[PDB]
């Protein structure tokens, strides 16, 4: 429970400085070094709760073997005894859920909170798009969920949130799905080893996007990954340990002073299956405790049980550590900043066969269908459109499309300086919501919303059930639903 | 109240927005209109009804509004003059209102300067002759 | 239960190729000094190569230590509430659970609530673990379909709680708290005049003043199973998993069992594909990698006036079997006038509302008949 | 009119020109579709007629994905084309004069 046996040396002095400032009882603090036997610490904590009658435990450990190993058994023992334990030097998001660890209070914000910092940075430069690249782990999933809900608060679906498989080599395939996008703003959140591996992979594949905006976490900018770190942007003051230990000791002393109401600790570590009834109230009062006299700034917490309003330090100018940005808790030519998104010039357009608007005609043997002249002796512009045959398989054969909307599309292309490649729809239906087995869009709207489309140049009507997810340009022809019938034969 | 309470500028187009003096002894009109003030820069409180006011009332009921009609005086509708904008569209362009219900044909310049909503009635240049 | 496990009826029930020791733990030491019990069971597994595990202690917080033991080593199955609570766990532990997840309980409750009275309305829950997930599943399962919504009822726990509880008006209510925390809420409701026949409370949390007659809960199908029966079922499940892994993989490896060793490799965490397909006692066990079983057998029970639980409904294979009739209501008494009518084609048209779905278009009203 | 919808579930042609071709013979008495298509069909077939008055008078429109930078410029170009007389010329060339 102690690192390098040096914190415990000053632990007695810190306790004495806060013990009297008095009365009640005098708690004795004991520390035991971390062991890999997984048995010795159980006996140590049993002796501590039997003789010293410890009311809490402290967690602080260097990296060593994998970080999310050491605090788990002591947290499990605390949950068995329903005794709060204050953690330090660990910011794993897995401890943020109280379902597994009922009694676990963390005074250092986890990696999931960095999503709020990324949101603030996005608001700093007013970036309207964002790309997410999170590892497929619990911490990455939590960070992605937090960022997704925070962004959906402002009524804007995230663009291309992706998932990256952790502990895997040759993840370049993910970059294959992350190269033909339309935004240069990317956020990477994975393990330090995973970040180093992906950085090296980008290094050999040499499409690093160097000199372009990147947003990474503290773990991703670690020293281990700094050896092969490309152009970066997150530094935390805690990374001192002694200041946090003193702050926790002061919090415990204040809670003890305000506690003065059974508060009977388990005298016998073994032989009793009962829990501390006072323990839930103890955890509640620590959660509701306010410590404005903390050495490491404000020591306010949140509903989950993690400290908030921490020290945030923001560029990677050749392994630089300059905190140009300004943000402390509530303080809300190219950076290795330009516009976040670059518009594309290869728009893919979806069209549906409608007789007066979009004529579809089979091509000729050479490849281009026969040219035609209008009644006024003018050429009729036609565009080679790739579309399904028959309505019976689904075989695509390039026909030629022309008519009204094609003329409008050509004029738009001339007046806007953007190329196009028309592409008919597959199902053939215009588009509507349909229940599956939750409801999903099917038709042209399906191609536009998520598939391979960017515009839908076709006789598409406008109504409430369609404009919710699709932006509609101003109308280019007015109409209304009407009924067609067969005229009676006439002597 | 500060997000809500959008000030609404309008104009008197007899088909759509009819303005009548609501002083039949009592200081209000029939329960079919909405009180309308004016501008000068205690004016008589007129009251407006018709088509566009009905749309305004329905929209207020649906989305949630607290409006106050602002019958305009500086020109009609709008037309840029000498690099400045007057009229209803001109007023909306500057920080003087936030909605301009009424008869307001949507054009290229106005749409470039002032963002418009979805059209709800067709219009355009049409010619009428005696017969 | 030494006598029940002495003969080991599961040994007669299931016969395999390896030793198949009758005693799963060979030591009923789920009492004083749990650490010593852990050490002795680890030593016994290392030495005699046992092939069983049982955790019978209805203490409710004992799950995490079993998870840590599984991570350190062999799968651990609890028979009896160690398995009564389902939580996400580390992939390094091969934990085995027999209870029902909160999501499955929600789906069963909202499936049965579509017959009697379709108004979830009150969703009162205290500041307890998993409350956010329960609320999220409430929000998800009510999207579309036909279930109405009235309130959320967030509160934290007498009179101040009674006022908030009585603020929301409904007939069917859902409670989510701890077993100890349940009693104060029921006391407040009784003091608030809510524990009556006019209201029904759906005790949905992972548990298991007098309780009102309207107390409906959902549990696993093994709630009424005997301790020997549950032990035999667990032994059968672990034996089936062992046989499946020995036959499909064509190998006879060691399932860890290196308890309290030194410098153990962490490359191997756990395996769960071997338990995907299980069939025993005419029951289908899917045993999803999280710990619960996909599409299990569940029982919806109710609390009678005699304070005795009885089997009211069965949930299996996405199918609900009930016993009581449906009619309309338990009795709100001034309101709810019974309306008699007749089929006059101009005015009152009657059509069979069975186009696969059990209702007609959203323009009619359901109509029963009479038989007496 | 929900019951009306039920009567449209038994028959619902999974195309547009197919239903018109079916109507050419006596197999589907009444068709319901956008006016800008039925009017052209009536003009070019000299056998079918449009009955009733227009309802649900909502126009066509170029679509685009939600939160896309093309919305303002596409709408501006469409409006400029409307004012320029281009749209009238296009309608004359491709719809009228049959
Ligand atoms: C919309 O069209 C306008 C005018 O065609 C564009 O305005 C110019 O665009 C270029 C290139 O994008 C810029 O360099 C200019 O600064 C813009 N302004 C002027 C006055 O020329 C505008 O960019 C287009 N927007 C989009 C999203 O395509
Ligand atoms: C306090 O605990 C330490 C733990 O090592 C022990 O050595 C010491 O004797 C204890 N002192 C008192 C007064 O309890
Ligand atoms: C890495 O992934 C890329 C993209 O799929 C692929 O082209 C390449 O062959 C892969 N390399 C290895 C060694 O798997
Ligand atoms: C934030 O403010 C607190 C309180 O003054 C201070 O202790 C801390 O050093 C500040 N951190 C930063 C990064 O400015
Ligand atoms: C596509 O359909 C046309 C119809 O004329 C036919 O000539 C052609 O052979 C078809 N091609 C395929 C690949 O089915
Ligand atoms: C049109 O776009 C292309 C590619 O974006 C660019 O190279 C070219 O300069 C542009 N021309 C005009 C006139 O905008």
């Amino acid at each position: 429970v102690l690192s390098t046996r040096k914190h415990e040396q000053m632990f007695r002095e810190a306790v004495n400085q806060a013990n009297k400032r008095s009365w009640k009882i005098q708690l004795n603090a004991t520390s035991v070094t971390h062991k890999p036997n997984a048995i010795q610490m159980a006996l140590s904590v049993c002796e501590d709760l039997i003789s010293s009658q410890v009311y809490a435990i402290l967690v602080s450990h260097p990296p060593t073997p994998n970080d999310h190993f050491t605090p788990t058994p002591v947290s499990y023992t605390a949950g068995f005894y329903r005794i709060p334990v204050l953690g330090l030097t660990t910011r794993m998001s897995i401890y943020s859920d109280k379902s597994i660890h009922l009694s676990f209070l963390r005074t250092v914000p986890p990696y999931s909170h960095q999503s709020s910092v990324w949101f603030e940075m996005m608001r700093v430069y007013s970036w309207n798009h964002i790309i997410l690249l999170v590892s497929d782990d619990h911490e990455g999933r939590a960070a992605q969920k937090r960022l997704e809900t925070l962004l959906e608060e402002r009524e804007s679906k995230a663009e291309k949130v992706l998932q990256f498989d952790p502990g895997t080599k040759n993840v370049t395939a993910l970059l294959m799905e992350a190269k033909e996008l339309e935004a240069r703003v990317i956020i990477l959140s994975a393990s330090e080893d995973d970040a180093a591996t992906v950085y090296r992979a980008a290094a050999m594949l040499n499409m690093t996007g160097s000199g372009y905006v990147w947003l990474v976490g503290e773990r991703e900018i670690s020293g281990n990954a700094l050896r092969y770190a490309p152009d970066g942007i997150l530094q935390l003051i805690n990374g001192n340990e002694s200041a946090h230990i003193s702050d926790a000791v002061g919090v415990v002393a204040q809670a003890v002073h305000e506690l003065l109401n059974i508060t009977d600790p388990p005298r016998g570590c073994v032989g009793n299956t009962n829990i501390w009834k006072t323990g839930p109230l103890f955890k509640r009062v620590l959660m509701s405790s306010k410590y404005a006299d903390g050495v490491t700034g404000r020591v306010e917490f949140n509903e989950d049980g993690d400290r908030k309003f921490a020290n945030y330090s923001i560029n990677l100018q050749n392994r630089k550590l300059v905190q140009v940005g300004i943000y402390n808790g509530t303080h809300v030519i190219i950076w290795p900043k330009p516009r976040g998104y670059q518009m594309s010039t290869r728009l893919k357009i979806v069209t549906i066969h409608q007789e007066p608007f979009v004529y579809v005609k089979p091509t000729l043997s050479d490849g281009t269908c026969k040219e035609e002249f209008t009644v006024n002796g003018d050429p009729v512009k036609k565009v080679i459109c790739t579309g399904p045959n028959d309505t019976s398989p689904r075989h695509t054969v390039p026909q030629c499309c022309y008519g009204f909307c094609i003329d409008l599309l050509i004029k738009l292309a001339r007046t806007m300086n953007f190329t196009y490649e028309v592409h008919l729809v597959a199902d053939g239906k215009f588009g509507t919501q349909e229940r599956v087995n939750k409801k999903e869009w099917n038709g042209m709207m399906g191609e536009l919303l998520s598939g391979q489309a960017d515009m839908i140049v076709a006789p598409l009507t406008i109504n409430n059930e369609r404009a919710q997810y699709i932006e509609f340009s101003k109308p280019f022809k007015y109409q209304g639903l009407t009924i067609l019938v067969k005229k009676e034969i006439p002597s | 109240r500060d997000t809500q309470h959008l000030t609404v500028a309008t104009l008197e187009e007899r088909p759509f927005v009819i303005v009548e003096p609501a002083d039949p002894i009592s200081g209000t009109c029939i329960r079919d209109s909405v009180p309308c003030r004016s501008q000068l820069n205690r004016p008589e409180k007129r009251c407006c009804k018709g088509f566009c006011i009905d749309i305004l009332k329905r929209l207020a009921h649906t989305i949630g509004f607290s409006y106050d009609l602002y019958l305009v005086t500086n020109g009609k509708h709008g037309k840029k003059i000498d690099g400045v904008w007057n009229g209803m569209i001109g007023e909306v362009f500057y920080q003087r209102a936030d909605m301009a219900i009424g008869s307001l044909t949507i054009n290229e310049e106005r749409s470039e300067i002032v963002d418009f909503s979805v059209p709800f009635v067709e219009t355009g240049i049409s010619v009428m002759v005696a017969r | 239960a030494a006598e029940a496990a002495r003969l080991g009826p599961a040994v007669a029930a299931a016969v395999r190729s390896p030793g198949l020791d009758v005693r799963p733990v060979a030591l009923v030491l789920n009492g004083s000094d749990p650490r010593s019990l852990v050490l002795q069971l680890c030593d016994l597994l290392s030495g005699l190569r046992v092939h069983g595990v049982v955790f019978e202690d209805d203490s409710r917080a004992v799950a995490p230590i079993l998870d840590f033991l599984s991570a350190q080593t062999l799968p651990i199955v609890a028979v009896h509430g160690a398995a009564l609570v389902l939580t996400p766990k580390e992939k390094g532990s091969t934990f085995l659970q027999l209870g029902s997840s909160t999501e499955q309980q929600l789906q069963v409750i909202f499936e049965v609530l579509e017959e009697y009275d379709w108004t979830s309305f009150v969703a009162v829950t205290t500041r307890a673990p998993g409350h956010r997930a329960f609320l999220s599943y409430i929000e998800v399962l009510t999207d579309g379909s036909l279930v109405g919504w009235e309130h959320r009822g967030a509160l934290t726990l007498e009179a101040v709680l009674s006022a908030q509880l009585r603020s929301v008006s409904a007939q069917i209510r859902l409670l989510f708290c701890a077993r100890e925390e349940a009693e104060p809420v029921f006391r407040a409701a009784e003091e608030a005049g809510l524990t009556g026949s006019g209201y029904v409370w759906f005790m949905v949390g992972p548990q298991l003043a007098p309780l009102p007659a309207g107390l409906f809960a959902v549990r696993s199908a093994g709630w009424r199973d005997d301790l020997a029966r549950r032990v035999a079922a667990g032994v059968a499940v672990v034996a089936r998993g062992a046989q499946a892994l020995l036959r499909d993989y064509g190998f006879l490896p060691e399932l860890g069992h290196d308890c309290r060793a030194q410098n153990r490799t962490h490359r191997g965490e756990s395996l769960h594909r071997y338990f995907m397909n299980i069939t025993w006692d005419n029951r289908d066990y899917s045993f999803n990698e999280d710990g619960f079983l996909v599409n299990p057998s569940l029982v919806v029970i109710s609390l009678t006036r005699d304070r005795t639980w009885e089997v009211v409904g069965s949930w299996e294979q996405q199918t609900l079997r009930l016993k009581y009739p449906l009619w309309s209501r338990y009795g709100r008494d001034t309101q709810h006038l019974t309306v008699a009518t007749l089929e006059e084609r101009p005015f009152v048209i009657v059509e069979p509302a069975d186009p696969i779905s059990g209702t007609c278009i959203r323009d009619s009203v359901p109509c029963r008949s009479q038989l007496n | 009119l929900s019951t009306m919808y039920r009567h449209m579930e038994k028959h619902n042609y999974e195309s547009a020109a197919e239903a018109i071709q079916a109507v050419r013979d006596n197999k589907l008495h009444a068709f319901i579709w956008d006016s800008a298509v039925l009017e052209f069909e009536a003009s070019q077939k000299c056998d079918l007629v449009t009955t009733g008055e227009l309802f649900f008078r909502s126009g066509f429109g170029i679509g685009m994905r939600k939160d896309s930078p093309w919305k303002q410029n596409v709408s501006l170009s469409i409006l400029k084309s409307h004012e320029n007389g281009f749209m009238e010329d296009l309608d004359k060339t491709w719809v009228r004069y049959q």
